[PDB]
DNA sequence: GTCAAGTACTTACGCCTGGTCATTACTAGTACTGCC
DNA sequence: GGCAGTACTAGTAAAGAAAGTACTTGAC
RNA sequence: AGACCAGGC
C-alpha cells in the first residue's frame, strides 16, 4: 500500500488528512540531467489545489 | 455562416438579413488603402490605368446612369444639410441604395465623394481633372467585396486575435460584458 | 478535404424513401444471382405480406422477405454513422432524405 | 474521396423525429436476451450483446448479410424492455403534460376556448404568418354556446389568413421557418406551458385533480388531496404510480386533445398527418447498437469489455429478474406481499438502468459514462470528431529559417517529399513525366509509391524490383478491356513536386492568415519545414523550436484554392485593419539602412554582383531577357555607384 | 409482347463525352441495358430510341443544340436527367408464348423463345398421359395423347418468370 | 449543451436545410460560403 | 458493375406501358441496327428476333 | 540516447503451468534470415545494428509448436549495448522469463536541434 | 407513370420560376475571385479525366496550368450559377464575365 | 398573482510529445498432507 | 490403509478559496 | 480510450 502510493501519487486515507489535494504527491526523479535531478529535491509546492484557480495572489 | 450574397447585401447561411451592404459601403478593407490616397495616385496615374484598364471596361458597364444621380444628391446635400437630422425629409437615397456599385459606375459612398470633391477642389494639377475623377470611381468599384465572403469569422477574428494583444472596467474582462 | 475526404469519407448507401444511413443492408444472393442493396425498416416480412421474383430477397438468417430496394449510395462521412447510432439508441430517429427520387 | 467514383444523390435535409418502437421491431436484426456478452472459449453467445446477427465480430462471418469484419456494416438489434419506461431526454417535459391536465374528463385544466387559442396561433406560425396572429387574438361564468361561436369565427380567420397569404406568393404548403418566427413561437409554446401548469381547477368541469411530486428522477409521485376541498368531490354528482398508468393518463389526454398537440409538436405544417402520441414520451423498447460501434478495448491481455456492454448487461438483468418475479403471480397476503414489493423495486432499477445508459448524470448509487456524455463537451462527438477531425496526407516538423525561397514557397524534407503523394491520373501529357515516376519507385524523388488501376484496385510499388517497376510503367496508358470501366484510366499516386500545392499551419490559428497556402520547393539535406522571413510575422512563428503543420491537399478543386484564393501572396493586407502582415524583419531592416546611406559606393565588379546575386534572369525575376544598369554616380576619377542607385535597378 | 415505356433516368456524364453528350449516355448506360432483365420496367430491354437531354437551364428551347449538365463539386463527372423510349419485351402469368424446342431431356423441356430467350415446361406441368421413351442412340421424345413425338413448336400458359439469375427463363405449364 | 438543443428540435420535429457551416460538416456537403456559393455548369454542344 | 458509372441513379417509368404491334417492331429493328452497326453480342441477338417476325432461321 | 525495454515472456499465464515459451530456436523449419542479429540464445549480440523490422529475441512456442519472434518497434536505428538477464527468484528453479535490452541512438547534431 | 409525371412537372415549374432571364439579372459583370478559383479547379479535374482540350499544350503537363490557358483565351465550356439568397439563380457564362 | 433569495446546470486558448499505473475481496472448491 | 484439517486456487461478484441564467419554493 | 505526472511553442 506505499508501493501503490509512491508509484502513483494518489493518496487514500479514511481519517482524510489535514491537506487539501488528494493526488501528486509523488514525481518521477527523471535523471535527464544533473541540473534537473537536484531540482527535485530543492523544489517546494503549494498545491493541486491552487494550480486550477482562478486568483494570481 | 454570415457573408457578403449577390445583392451585396450581407446576411446569414439561413436567409435572414444582417446588413443591407458590407460597411454601408461594400468596400474590402484589404483594397481601400490607396483608396483615398488621393496625392499618391495623381502621381502614379499613367500605371494605375494600365492596371484598371479604362478603355476595355465600358461594355458590360452603365457609365451613363450612376453618375447624374450622384449629382442629384451632392447638389441636394450641400443645399440642405445644414439643417440638423431629425429635419432632414432626405427626398434621395445615395447612389449604393439605388444603384449596384459593382456594376454602376460613379455608385460611390458619400465619404469618398465628398473626400475626392474636397481634395481636387483644392489643387489644381498631361493629365486634367476629369480623367483623375474617372479612375477614383474605376479604382472604387474594383476595390469592391466579393459575394461570398466569409464576413463575419473575418469581422470575428478582427475581435480576439487583437484581443491577444491586450475608472472604468477595461480590456477582455470589458468585451465579456 | 480536410473535414471530410482524407479524414473519414465513406459512400455508404442510403434508403431512399427512409432516409436511414445505418438500416439498408446487402442481400443474401442465390447461386448465380446477384447480391443487391436493400432495406430492412420499409420491407415487409414474406408470410405478412403472403411478388415478381425481383422485390423477394433474403437474410443470412434464411428469413426471406419482400420490400424495399430504393435506396442509393451517397458521400458521407462516417462519424454520421456512429451519430446515428448513438441517437436512435436515445430514440431519436433521423431521416435523411435525398434529392433525386 | 476519388473523383473517379462520383455520386448522384446529396443529402437535402434531416429532420428529428422519434423513433417509435413499431419501426425498431421491424428494422431490428436480432432481439437480445441475456446478460453475458461472450462464454468460455471466447465465442460470442447467441442472444447476448456480442452476437454474429448484429455484425461480423471477430474473425467471424455475420449472420444478416453474411460478410467478414471489414465489409459488414454492423445491424440493429433491440431488446424488449417488459414495461414502458420513462425516457431521460423527455422527462422534463412529459412532466409537464403529466402535471397541467384533468385526470377525469382528460383535458388540460384550461377552459377548452382558451387551449384553442393557442391551437391557432401556432397553426399561423407553422406558415410565415408572424403578423395575423396578433389579429388572431383580437377577437372576443359565461354559458357554452357562443363559446362555439367563439370558436368558429377564430378558426375560421385562421384558414381565411393561411388561404390567402398561400394564394399570394409568399408561404408554401410547407409553411415559412425563418429565424423571427422561431422567436415568437418560442415565446409562445412557453407562455402556453407556463399557464398550464398554474391551474387549480379544471375550467371544464369544475373539479380538483391530485398534484403529482418530482423529487429526483426515476420515480413520480402523486399526493393525497386535502383534508378541507373533498366536498368539491362530493357534490359532482405519498403513492408510487406506476409508468403504465402514467402512459395510460397521457394516452387519453393527447387524444381528447389531439387537435392542439399537432401544432406545439410541429414547427412546419404536418404533411404526413401522424398522430402525436404519449408513447413518445416513453420507450418499450431500447435499440441496442451495432456491434462494430462497441468494439472492446484492447492492451495485450488487458482486454475490457466497452461501457455500453456493462450498462446493457445491467438492463438485461433487471429485465430477467423482473420475469422472475411473475412466476409466483403467475402460479397464486404473505406470499402476495413479498412479490409485489420486490417486483415494484424492479421497476425502479429498471428505470433507473435505462436512465443510467442514456445519461450518467441521471444514474445512482466514477459512474459509467451514458451515451449523452458521449457528445457533450470538448472531448464529445460534435466538436471532438465532427467539427474538427483527425486528417490523412499531412505533415508536422519543427521549422528552420531559410533565405533563397521566393517568399511564397516552403521548404519541405526529402523524407517528407517520399511519403506524401499525389494521384495523377495517366493522360496523353502525363506518360513522359509521370511514367519516369513510376520507374523511380517509391523512395526515389520524384518517384511514385502506388498505382491505382480502373477497377478501384491499388498496386503497391514498395516490393517490388526496378524489373518489375518497368514493366507497370508501359501498363498505364492502355484502352481498358471492361467496357464497364472504359472511361476510367489508372492513377499514378506520384510523389510531391516541385509543382504541388500545400497549406501551412500554426496553432494558435488566431486569424485566417494563420493558415496559409505555400508553393514548394524540395530540399536535399534535413528533416525540418524551412520558411521564408516575410511569413515569420502572420503565423507568429519564431524559430525557438516552433513546430507547424503541412497539409497536402488532395485535388484540382484544392489545388487552385491554396494557390489563387488561399494563396499566401494574397495575404499581404490583413482585413483588421489594412495594414500588411508581411516583410523582412531583423538582419534586412539593419542592412538596408546601412546600403542605402551615403556612405556606400560600390565598384563596378561589387555594383554588378549584388544584381545577378539578387535577379537572377533565369528563374524568372527579371522582365527584359536581359539585366539592365544605370549610369554611375561619379565618373571621375573611377565610376563608383549608391546603395540608392542598387535598389533602383533592382 | 413487345410494349413501349417512356422513361426518364438520372445518369452520370464523364469528361470524355463533353464534346459528345449523347454518344455518352449511351455507352455509358443504355448500351449496357439492352438484353438484360430490367427491374423498374418489368421486361428485358431489346433497344432504345429517341434519347433527349433535359437541359438545365428552362429558359432556353428543345430546339436548342448547347445544353447545361450541373457538374458534382468533388468529381468532374456531370449529371443531367434524360428522356428515351424503350422497347422492352415483358413475359406475365397467363400469356401463351410461341417457342421453339431446344432441349429435349426428361426433366424440363427446354424451349428458345424468339430464338433468343430460354424457357421451360416443369415435368408437373405436364399430364400423365404424355409419355417419354428410352432412346439410347441419343435424351428421346415426349410421346403425347395423339401417340406422336412432339418437336417445333409448343404453345403454353405461363406460369412464373425467372428474373433473380443471369438470363431471364419463362416457367411454363401445359395445363389450363 | 447539445442534448438540450437535440431535445428541442425533436419536440418541434424540426426540419433543417442544412445552410450553415456547422450543418453542412456534419453531414458532409460542401460550404455555401466563397466557392461553393454557386453552381459550375457544363455547356456541351450536341441535343 | 452495378456503380454510378454503369447504371441510372434513378430510373422512372414516365408513362404507362402500351402495347406496340407487328410492324412497329419491325421498324424499330431495322432501324435500331442500322445506327447502330453503321454490344456486338446483343446486336447478333437483336437479329433473331428480326429474323422471326419475317422469316425463319 | 540510450533507451531500455523489457522483454518478457510471461505476463499471460498463473500458477505453475508449464512455461510455453522458452528463449531460443526450436527444431522447427524457422527461416536461417536472423541468424545475423540474434545469438544461439535467442538473444541479439552486443553492438549489433537494429533498424526497423529486426528481431529483437527469439523463443520458440510450446501451444503453438512455432519460433516466434518479437521485433524491434522503432523507426530511428540503434546499437545493442547490454543485455540482463533477469532471473527469478523462487524456491523452484526457473528458466528465464524476462530479458532486459538497453540500445543506443547515435544523436549526431543535426539542425533544428535546440542549443 | 402517373405521379411522377406529375412531379416531374412541379420540379420543373420550380426550377423555371427561379431561372431569372438574361436580360433582368443584375449581379457584378466581373467573375468574382471565388469563381476564379473553382472554374480553374473544375475545369482541372476534367482535363484530367480526358476532357476535349481547346488550347493548344505547349509542354505544359500540369492539368491546373493547362484550365488557366484555357482562361486567357476563353476558352472554358463552363457557366456559372450565380444563386440568389431567395433560391432563385441567373446563368453566367465564362465568356460573357471578364476579369480583373 | 407576486416579489424574492435560494437551488441548479452551464462554460472556463490552440495542439504537440513523452512517461506511468490502471479490481479486489472472498468464497467455495479440489487437492495436499498429517494422522491413526 | 483411508479420514479430515489446512493451505491454497481459481473462481465469479462489488468498487476544500471563480463567473452567469434559469427554475422555483419561501411568505403574504 | 481515461487518470495523473513531466514537458514543447
Ligand atoms: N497559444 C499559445 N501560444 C504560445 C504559448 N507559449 C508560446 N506561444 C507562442 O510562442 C511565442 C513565444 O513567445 P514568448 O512567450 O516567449 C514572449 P517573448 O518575450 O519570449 O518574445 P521574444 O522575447 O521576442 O522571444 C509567442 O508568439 C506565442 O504566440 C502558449 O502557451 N499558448
Ligand atoms: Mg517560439
Ligand atoms: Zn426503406
Ligand atoms: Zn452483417
Ligand atoms: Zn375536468
Amino acid at each position: 500500500k506505499m508501493q501503490y502510493f509512491l508509484s502513483t501519487g494518489n493518496l487514500v486515507s479514511q481519517s482524510g488528512l489535514d491537506l487539501q489535494q488528494v493526488s501528486g504527491y509523488t514525481v518521477v526523479a527523471e535523471k535527464i540531467n544533473f541540473y534537473r535531478f537536484i531540482s527535485h529535491f530543492r523544489m517546494v509546492h503549494r498545491g493541486s489545489f491552487f494550480a486550477q484557480l482562478k486568483t494570481t495572489t | 455562416g454570415v457573408h457578403v450574397s449577390y445583392d451585396n447585401s450581407i446576411r446569414d447561411a439561413d436567409g435572414t438579413l444582417v446588413q443591407f451592404m458590407y460597411g454601408g459601403d461594400a468596400i474590402d478593407i484589404t483594397k481601400e488603402s490607396h483608396m483615398t490616397q488621393f496625392e499618391f495616385c495623381l502621381d502614379n496615374y499613367y500605371a494605375l490605368l494600365k492596371k484598371y484598364n479604362p478603355s476595355a471596361l465600358i461594355e458590360h458597364l452603365d457609365v451613363e446612369s450612376a453618375l447624374k444621380y450622384s449629382k442629384k444628391t451632392l447638389k441636394y446635400r450641400k443645399k440642405h444639410s445644414k439643417e440638423p437630422h431629425y429635419k432632414q425629409s432626405v427626398k434621395y437615397d445615395p447612389v449604393l441604395a439605388k444603384y449596384n456599385p459593382a456594376k454602376y459606375l460613379g455608385s460611390v459612398s458619400e465619404n469618398f465623394q465628398d473626400k475626392l470633391e474636397s481634395f481636387l477642389d483644392k489643387n489644381s494639377k498631361g493629365v486634367n481633372e476629369k480623367k483623375f475623377r474617372a479612375l477614383m470611381q474605376l479604382k472604387y468599384m474594383r476595390s469592391l467585396i466579393n459575394p461570398g465572403e466569409a464576413v463575419g469569422i473575418i469581422a470575428s477574428q478582427s475581435v480576439g486575435e487583437p484581443s491577444t494583444q491586450m475608472n472604468v472596467t477595461l480590456g477582455i474582462p470589458r468585451l465579456r460584458e | 478535404d480536410r473535414l471530410l475526404n482524407s479524414s473519414d469519407y465513406t459512400q455508404a448507401s442510403v434508403c431512399r424513401e427512409c432516409g436511414s444511413i445505418l438500416t439498408t443492408q446487402q442481400s443474401v444472393p442465390r447461386i448465380g444471382s446477384i447480391s443487391t442493396v436493400c432495406c430492412r425498416r420499409c420491407s415487409m416480412r414474406f408470410e405478412d405480406a403472403k411478388i415478381d421474383d425481383s422485390q423477394i430477397w433474403e437474410d443470412g438468417q434464411g428469413n426471406k422477405f419482400v420490400g424495399g430496394n430504393e435506396t442509393t449510395t451517397v458521400a458521407i462521412p462516417f462519424v454520421l454513422k456512429y451519430l446515428d447510432s448513438e441517437l436512435s439508441a436515445m430514440g431519436i430517429r433521423l431521416r435523411y432524405n435525398v434529392e433525386p427520387k | 474521396m476519388d473523383i473517379s467514383k462520383p455520386v448522384g444523390s446529396e443529402i437535402t435535409s434531416v429532420d428529428f423525429g422519434i423513433l417509435t418502437a413499431k419501426e425498431i421491431r421491424n428494422l431490428s436484426a436480432k432481439q437480445i436476451t441475456n446478460p453475458t456478452v461472450l462464454d468460455n472459449l471466447g465465442h460470442p453467445v447467441s442472444g447476448g450483446l456480442y452476437d454474429l446477427a448484429l455484425g461480423a465480430f471477430l474473425r467471424n462471418l455475420c449472420s444478416t448479410c453474411g460478410l467478414d469484419e471489414k465489409f459488414c456494416p454492423g445491424h440493429q438489434g433491440h431488446i424488449e424492455l417488459p414495461v414502458p419506461c420513462y425516457n431521460p431526454l423527455f422527462f422534463n417535459q412529459l412532466y409537464i403534460y403529466l402535471r397541467a391536465s384533468c385526470l377525469f374528463c382528460h383535458h388540460f385544466r384550461l377552459k377548452s376556448v382558451e387551449v384553442h387559442r393557442y391551437a391557432c396561433k401556432l397553426r399561423l406560425l407553422q406558415y410565415g404568418l408572424i403578423d395575423e396572429s396578433y389579429k388572431l387574438d383580437e377577437i372576443t361564468d359565461i354559458s357554452s354556446t357562443l363559446l362555439n361561436e367563439l370558436k368558429s369565427k377564430r378558426s375560421e380567420y385562421v384558414d381565411m389568413a393561411i388561404a390567402k397569404a398561400l394564394s399570394d406568393g409568399r408561404t408554401t404548403e410547407r409553411g415559412s421557418f425563418t429565424a423571427t418566427v422561431n422567436d415568437e413561437r418560442k415565446k409562445l409554446v412557453h407562455e402556453f406551458h407556463k399557464k398550464l401548469l398554474s391551474r387549480g381547477k379544471c375550467d371544464n368541469c369544475g373539479m380538483f385533480s391530485p398534484k403529482f411530486r418530482k423529487d429526483g428522477f426515476t420515480k413520480i409521485f402523486e399526493t393525497a388531496l386535502n383534508e378541507k376541498q373533498i366536498t368539491n368531490n362530493r357534490v359532482k354528482g405519498s403513492t408510487y404510480i406506476l409508468s403504465t398508468e402514467v402512459k395510460n393518463i397521457l394516452d387519453t389526454v393527447f387524444r381528447k386533445e389531439q387537435c392542439v398537440l399537432q401544432y406545439v409538436f410541429h414547427s412546419r405544417p404536418n404533411l404526413s398527418r401522424k398522430l402525436v402520441k404519449a408513447d413518445s414520451f416513453f420507450m418499450d423498447v431500447l435499440v441496442v447498437p451495432p456491434t462494430r460501434f462497441r468494439l472492446p478495448s484492447k492492451l495485450g491481455e488487458e482486454v475490457h469489455e466497452n461501457s455500453q456492454n456493462q450498462l446493457l448487461s445491467k438492463v438485461l438483468t433487471t429485465s430477467l429478474l423482473i420475469r422472475d418475479l411473475n412466476d409466483d403471480l403467475s402460479k397464486l397476503l404473505e406470499d402476495r406481499r413479498v412479490i409485489f414489493s420486490r417486483l415494484m423495486n424492479a421497476f425502479v432499477t429498471i428505470q433507473n438502468d435505462v436512465n443510467a445508459f442514456i445519461d450518467s448524470t441521471k444514474a445512482q448509487g466514477v459512474p459509467i459514462p451514458g451515451v449523452k456524455q458521449a457528445l457533450e463537451k470538448k472531448e464529445g462527438l460534435f466538436r471532438k470528431h465532427m467539427m474538427g477531425k483527425r486528417v490523412n496526407y499531412a505533415a508536422r516538423s519543427v521549422i528552420s529559417p531559410d533565405p533563397n525561397i521566393e517568399t511564397n514557397e516552403i521548404g519541405v524534407p526529402p523524407v517528407f517529399a517520399v511519403k506524401l503523394t499525389y494521384p495523377e491520373p495517366v493522360t496523353a501529357y502525363n506518360i513522359a513525366e509521370l511514367r519516369q515516376a513510376v520507374i523511380n519507385g517509391p523512395d526515389k524523388w520524384p518517384g511514385a509509391t502506388q498505382i491505382q488501376n480502373e477497377d478501384g484496385s491499388l498496386v503497391s510499388l514498395i516490393g517490388m524490383s526496378v524489373e518489375q517497376r518497368k514493366a507497370l510503367a508501359n501498363q498505364l496508358l492502355t484502352p481498358s478491356s471492361n467496357v464497364s470501366t472504359h472511361t476510367l484510366n489508372k492513377k499514378v499516386y506520384r510523389h510531391i513536386k516541385n509543382r504541388d500545392v500545400v497549406l501551412m499551419n500554426r496553432q494558435p490559428t488566431l486569424h485566417k492568415a494563420s493558415m496559409m497556402g505555400h508553393k514548394v520547393r524540395v530540399l536535399p539535406n534535413e528533416k525540418t519545414l524551412r520558411l521564408h522571413y516575410a511569413n515569420t510575422g502572420a503565423y507568429n512563428a519564431d524559430f525557438d523550436g516552433d513546430e507547424m503543420n503541412m497539409h497536402f491537399p488532395q485535388n484540382e478543386n484544392a489545388r487552385a484554392e491554396a494557390l489563387n484564393l488561399a494563396n499566401t501572396d494574397s495575404q499581404y493586407l490583413t482585413p483588421t485593419s489594412g495594414s500588411p502582415v508581411r516583410g523582412l524583419i531583423q538582419d534586412h531592416i539593419s542592412a538596408g539602412v546601412w546600403l542605402t546611406s551615403k556612405d556606400s559606393f560600390f565598384t563596378r565588379e561589387q555594383y554588378q554582383q549584388y544584381i545577378y546575386g539578387c535577379i537572377r534572369p533565369e528563374d524568372g525575376h527579371t522582365t527584359r531577357s536581359k539585366i539592365v544598369t544605370l549610369p554611375p554616380t561619379i565618373f571621375k576619377p573611377y565610376p563608383l555607384w549608391t546603395g540608392k542607385q542598387i535598389i533602383t535597378t533592382v | 409482347c413487345i410494349v413501349r415505356v417512356p422513361i426518364a433516368l438520372y445518369v452520370s456524364l464523364a469528361p470524355m463525352y463533353l464534346e459528345n453528350p449523347l454518344q455518352g449516355v449511351m455507352k455509358q448506360h443504355l448500351n449496357p441495358l439492352v438484353m438484360k432483365y430490367n427491374n423498374k420496367v418489368g421486361g428485358v430491354v431489346l433497344g432504345y430510341e429517341g434519347l433527349k437531354i433535359l437541359d438545365a437551364d428552362p429558359l432556353s428551347k428543345e430546339d436548342t443544340s448547347e445544353k447545361l449538365i450541373k457538374i458534382t463539386p468533388d468529381t468532374p463527372f456531370g449529371f443531367t436527367w434524360c428522356h428515351v423510349n424503350l422497347y422492352v419485351w415483358q413475359p406475365q402469368v397467363g400469356d401463351v408464348l410461341e417457342g421453339y424446342i431446344f432441349i429435349q431431356s426428361a426433366s424440363h423441356i427446354g424451349l428458345l423463345i424468339h430464338d433468343a430467350f430460354n424457357a421451360s415446361i416443369k415435368k408437373n406441368n405436364i399430364p400423365v398421359d404424355w409419355t417419354f421413351v428410352h432412346n439410347d442412340v441419343e435424351l428421346g421424345h415426349w410421346v403425347d395423347s395423339n401417340g406422336e413425338p412432339i418437336d417445333g413448336k409448343l404453345r403454353f400458359t405461363v406460369r412464373n418468370v425467372h428474373t433473380t439469375g443471369r438470363v431471364v427463363s419463362v416457367d411454363g405449364t401445359l395445363i389450363s | 449543451t447539445t442534448c438540450q438543443f437535440l431535445t428541442k428540435a425533436v419536440l418541434d420535429n424540426e426540419r433543417e436545410q442544412l445552410d450553415s457551416p456547422s450543418a453542412r460538416i456534419v453531414v458532409g456537403k460542401l460550404n455555401n460560403v466563397g466557392t461553393g456559393s454557386f453552381d459550375v455548369l457544363a455547356k456541351v454542344p450536341n441535343a | 458493375t452495378a456503380t454510378t458509372l454503369n447504371t441510372p441513379v434513378v430510373i422512372h417509368a414516365t408513362q404507362l406501358p402500351q402495347h406496340v404491334s407487328t410492324d412497329e417492331v419491325l421498324q424499330f429493328l431495322e432501324s435500331f441496327i442500322d445506327e447502330k452497326e453503321n454490344l456486338s453480342s446483343s446486336i447478333s441477338q437483336l437479329k433473331r428476333i428480326q429474323r422471326d417476325f419475317k422469316g425463319l432461321p | 540516447m540510450y533507451k531500455t525495454e523489457k522483454v518478457d515472456l510471461a505476463l499471460n499465464r498463473n500458477r505453475g503451468d508449464p512455461i510455453t515459451q522458452h528463449f531460443g530456436f526450436g527444431n522447427d523449419e524457422w527461416p536461417k534470415e536472423w541468424l545475423e542479429k540474434l545469438d544461439e540464445d535467442g538473444l541479439p549480440y552486443i553492438g549489433t545494428y537494429v533498424e526497423e523490422g529486426d528481431p529483437i529475441c527469439a523463443y520458440f512456442d510450446d501451444t503453438l509448436n512455432k519460433t516466434k519472434i518479437k521485433t524491434y518497434h522503432s523507426s530511428e536505428p540503434a546499437y545493442i549495448e547490454e543485455v540482463n538477464l533477469i532471473g527469478d527468484e523462487s524456491n523452484k528453479f526457473q528458466e528465464l522469463q524476462t530479458v532486459s535490452i538497453k540500445y543506443r541512438i547515435r544523436r549526431t547534431p543535426q539542425i533544428g536541434d535546440k542549443f | 407513370p402517373e405521379d411522377f409525371q406529375q412531379h416531374e412537372q412541379i420540379r420543373r415549374k420550380t426550377l423555371k420560376e427561379k431561372a431569372i432571364p438574361k436580360d433582368q439579372r443584375a449581379t457584378t459583370p466581373y467573375m468574382t475571385k471565388y469563381e476564379r478559383a473553382r472554374i480553374l479547379g473544375t475545369r482541372a479535374l476534367q482535363i484530367s479525366m480526358n476532357a476535349p482540350v481547346f488550347v493548344d499544350l505547349e509542354g505544359e503537363t500540369d492539368p491546373l496550368r493547362i484550365a488557366m490557358k484555357e482562361l486567357a483565351e476563353k476558352k472554358i465550356p463552363l457557366v456559372i450559377r450565380r444563386y440568389l439568397p431567395d433560391g432563385s439563380f441567373e446563368d453566367w457564362s465564362v465568356e460573357e464575365l471578364i476579369v480583373d
